[PDB]
């Protein structure tokens, strides 16, 4: 259970748009990641998501695993549109 | 004017420190571990407070508590006694407010050194750090550190700013 | 001679045997007591008898000499890990600490003002009741426990001389 | 090939320990303890390791998270910055891996360290130990004896095989009452 | 939410007291505050309500804050007479 | 609730079955004991028990007391026979 | 005006402690030691000091010596590199000299607190304190507890004020 | 009958510590560092004490001298005040003497352990051990030492013993070259 | 394969070998470095070897093993009065802290810039000489010499940063 | 070689009347000691003679041994003159 | 006792040159002070020598006070002419 | 200066003669050496010389270098007599 995304912020991925993402994994006990450039760290945490450097015009994946597996990535795709980080 | 506050008002590195939290959190168990570290104990659980001038805030025990204590178990204890005069300190200057903050699967805390978040007194704002009350976390080290980083920023040191700022050169690279 | 349940250590000189379900923590925080200058007689099993009319000794099964047992990590030597400064053949308990596991419903000794006993072999060892709860440093607690038991007998009784105060300070509020 | 795990990688006593476990366990707080005890910082969140040989894996931290730790309050701290070179390494190869694990009635612990639990890493079964997070549980103590327990069975004293050693002369001897 | 008292024991509110009036408190989740002579504490924690060296012939005011506010003020009201502190 | 064993086990209790003895005695609020000689210790921990050094032919008594003291009796009695320990 | 002195401003205790002597008399080596026990460095050797007001001095290192210190042996250290922001601080008001005095069979040193001899820095008086430096003396623990001792005096705790109105008292007593 | 003696009375871990010298060896001073240690001050400069059994000494300060120490420079200290209850003891029964010497080239010392040195208090023969004051020479970690050895050979451990028994299994496997 | 003369401590992960006429007290101070967390290899006698082009290991001959001999006390065991963490069996040899008695006559590097070195084995290593006198806590000193070398090379040499400030400040003042 | 004295000080022998005597028997190699009462004292140190609290009419003995024997004692017998301590 | 120099030496005075005078300074047991437009540091050390900064034409005061102060100015004008830092 | 020796000692160079003999080392300003099958110790130090177990019939050699050097030499050779250790 993942999904594909590029990102269009701007400004890329950072600290603001950093936590939000990982505020929005924490709701959920399933496990979820996010792989950029081959690399791929924990979304519930974080210094983990900014250390990855996501830029305009990246593609990361997030995915996740256990009961609310779909949950999770429905709720982090709507969290990638509230703050227009990407689709 | 004299207000009585709620909390512990600890010297921690030179810093004033009043450690607030609801009554069980642990306030004063931990103000005595920071005794032990070498901090200096100057009020607890009631901290009288007045404004010195437009920024300055400070507090002292009421003669009453004065080198006092309370530890559920123990009872009251007496810090000047049991570790001498450099476990106590007559009054200080309130910088900080760490607040102890039970921690629940809603409540929020900035990951981040960013959060500016201040409270008044006597129409002083004194900035504020909100710390989670969770198992495995010696509050005191925390604390301590909250100090300690206050201290680091002031001195020109803000890792949070730091960070930030080679976050964003670290994107503007990746942007190929 | 009977074995008790519980972890005895020597806190500045005091024996004070530690005691609590299992799970409280009772090696782990011994473990800790160690580290911080304090010495080890015995854990989990703790052998005591009456030396007299007024004390009780203890000791570990020669088995069992030396040894804490952590959860997770296993059993440890504590005079191999930290030499004989932290360990002691025995000690006469002077002090028990008990650790109660904290519920909203119990209540603990917020004034040194308890006169809490526990009877072991027609001796009455004085005991303390401190709570276990999330931010509590119970090595700490311990510690200090045996440190104002120790002040309380030295003739600094910080209960008594407050308890004093504050009769003062009431006649005189009285106006 | 450099994998990034989860955990915080640190040079206690010589030896580098990954400490793992789910994010909120408190890693970053129990090395931020560790620092402060005399032990190293290697890596805070993510940790870059790579396989050197067929029995050892490097651990170190991004360039971009290099002597940092998150911690849930304050926000980001720099170790170097607040206690000297002495509180950070560059990388150490990871001999241990401490995970917390949050303590429930249903788990079952390692009550005896004959546990011979393993972790693979690039093909190097790293081995492992288990801790429980229970309240009263101070965290940098048992870690930190870890590697001290680990470093000692190492130099050839295992408490825990002397042990099961004597029972075995003591439970012979007793079928003897 | 409140009830003002007038202390009436003669022993005054010293240790014991306290003990029983902040113990009551304790078991709820409201604040409780405690005012004498314009001085306010928290009355679950004690050193602060031992400080104020309430004596005979105080009159004190005890308010809470929370869900159970009134259950609060009942219990502590009920102690007041149960102990024979006030009224 | 009180049941005495005659332990059977070739090599005594030792490591091995003293723990998933005392995991099983964990499970269960009640409080439970055992005894070998005079001696009793707590069977919720270990190092007791196996400082007891229980040998084959020994006459062991497990005891309890709680809500489900008769409960971890049988789960005892159980693990007895289960790990071949005693009868 | 600003003029530079000879010696070690060392933070202890909250206090400004101005460690003179004659060089060689270890004045750095017992500052690199007052550092790791917890005491923050301000100035090594060169000390910048100008009056603040009528009772008050400050003193503080020239940019160039900030956060270091010369050992003879090892060479130039930076403090503030090696143990980090908690080992320096930028300045502070001198409130004690103690004077590192190579130990004669002769010179004399105050066997009691009473010697209340000072020290002038542009017209400000400031109380002074003279060790001996003799084999089998650790210099850094006896200027900390010089520090200690001065500022629990000044909470009111004078033990040589204490002693001799004791003495006098069991004099008193003797007399039958 | 109590006789004064002139020396410094210390519990270290447990064991009364007697530390003599000559005026001026710095006994306050090394005492003072042993307080700040963790150890306990029971009597500066004068130390009472009196014979409690065949083969005991008691020592205690004089009322007036209680909590004290006088150090050189900065005058007379109360440990008490300054480091609280835990760093000072009533009395306690006297079982190591520390003597400090300042050392001089002509000088010998224990090299050796195997030192059955004594010395008399009320016909009892308390151990003595002698340390040279030289400089770079940190007298309270020796002291200190002393009595941690001291109490690890009543515990049944000898390293002096335990060595000479070595060498002699080597010298004795050696003269076979 | 060669005996040389001094003290092989393991200071924050680095080999250093103390070494100086016999007097000077490389025991004792090695005794306090155990205590503030260091490890010991070997004591007076340092058994060292060869590894390789670029490497010189130290160990102690067996019947040395984890002693100390300090005038006064005698022979001390540090594994059994302060246990495994105060030993250990071997280690590189990386830098060389030289005691020598301090005389009006001699001079020491006051600026990091020494660049002594010692042979062994034809391996150079580099070698720092501190002076014996009053005053001097040596373990302190010792330690600070470990932390600085393990400083300098991962990067940080305040003796460089500030020559190269010194010259800014003097092309300055030049006006 | 000794000398006794009576103590003439309207003050006794307090800080400063020691100090001064502790400073002069400080000058010599010999040993000297101070008796008062039955306790004797080394008078090269000094909390160890204030301790006496020797008083107005008090009968000291002061004793030495050495090279400089008589020296040191005749030294501290100018010194009681001195500083009019006794004689 | 004095000697003012002219600094000639292009280098100035760095740590080598510094290295040497406050070497030459401390074999003599008067004080020794150098000035450089005001600042007055001791030569015996040095982290104050180099702090002044001294330049190729600085013009310094060296002074001495004790019973070498003449040796000391004479060893130390020497340095300056022996290393060629000034005149 | 180096003069070898047959070492006659019944039980070998053990801690007594290892002690009486680096005393006598140290009195002298030399440095004085003891070789034992290719391994050499410093003779004023102690360890080292117990630690190379010198046996009854083992060849030793003792060497010095210092103004006092041959002083050195004799006061060994002769302590090595004086004391039964060897010719
Ligand atoms: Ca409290
Ligand atoms: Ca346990
Ligand atoms: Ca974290
Ligand atoms: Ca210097
Ligand atoms: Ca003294
Ligand atoms: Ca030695």
């Amino acid at each position: 259970a993942q999904k594909t995304f590029k990102v269009t912020a701007d400004s890329g991925i950072h600290a603001r748009p950093a936590t939000v993402l990982v505020q929005t994994a924490s709701k959920y006990d399933a496990d979820v990641n996010l792989e950029y450039n081959g690399k791929t760290v924990n979304l519930k945490s974080i210094m983990g998501v900014m250390s990855l450097g996501i830029a305009k015009g990246a593609e990361i994946t997030i995915s996740a695993s256990g009961a609310d597996e779909n949950d999770a990535l429905n709720a982090l795709e709507e969290t990638m549109k509230s703050e227009r980080l990407g689709e | 004017e004299r207000r009585s506050m709620h909390g512990v008002l600890v010297d921690i590195y030179g810093l004033g420190v009043l450690i607030t939290g609801d009554s069980g959190v642990g306030k004063s168990e931990t103000a005595l571990e920071l005794v032990q570290r070498g901090h200096r104990l100057i009020a607890d659980d009631r901290v009288d407070v007045y404004q010195q001038d437009e920024q300055t805030i400070v507090g002292a025990a009421p003669p009453i508590l004065s080198h006092l204590l309370e530890i559920r178990g123990l009872g009251i204890i007496d810090v000047m006694n049991l570790f001498g005069a450099g476990a106590v300190r007559e009054d200080t200057t309130i910088s900080l407010i760490v607040h102890l903050e039970n921690w629940t699967p809603d409540k929020t805390f900035d990951r981040l050194g960013s959060g500016e978040q201040t409270q008044l007194i006597f129409d002083v704002p004194v900035p504020k750090i909100t710390v989670p009350v969770k198992v495995g976390r010696n509050l005191a080290i925390i604390i301590e550190v909250a100090a300690m980083n206050f201290r680091a920023k002031s001195m020109g040191y803000d890792a949070t700013k730091t960070f930030e700022k080679n976050l964003n050169h670290l994107i503007e690279h990746n942007e190929e």
